[PDB]
């Protein structure tokens, strides 16, 4: 390449990272971030424990 | 025991055995071998 700092934007070096995902018939181990809130008591409310 | 792609074992030292681990490993196990 021969990257020089005085080159134009079209010739500047660009770091590219590509993420790939694969799914199979095996138990998956990668998932996405979750939520989780607070904890109230003595009230008729809906809950979701895991 | 291995079933549905999970490998879990039980252990107890000095009654029922407590559970101890579990792997989500999905290999096919057919033979058994020990070493000393």
């Amino acid at each position: 390449y021969g990257f020089r700092p005085t080159y134009g934007v079209g010739h500047q070096p660009y770091r590219v990272v590509v993420l790939s995902f694969e799914l199979l018939h095996a138990p998956a181990t990668v998932c996405g971030p979750k939520k989780s809130t607070n904890l109230v008591k003595n009230k008729c409310v809906n809950f979701n424990f895991n | 025991k291995n079933i549905d792609g999970y490998f879990k074992i039980y252990s107890k030292h000095t009654s029922a055995l407590e559970p101890l681990v579990d792997l989500p490993i999905g290999i096919n196990i057919t033979r058994f071998q020990t070493l000393l």
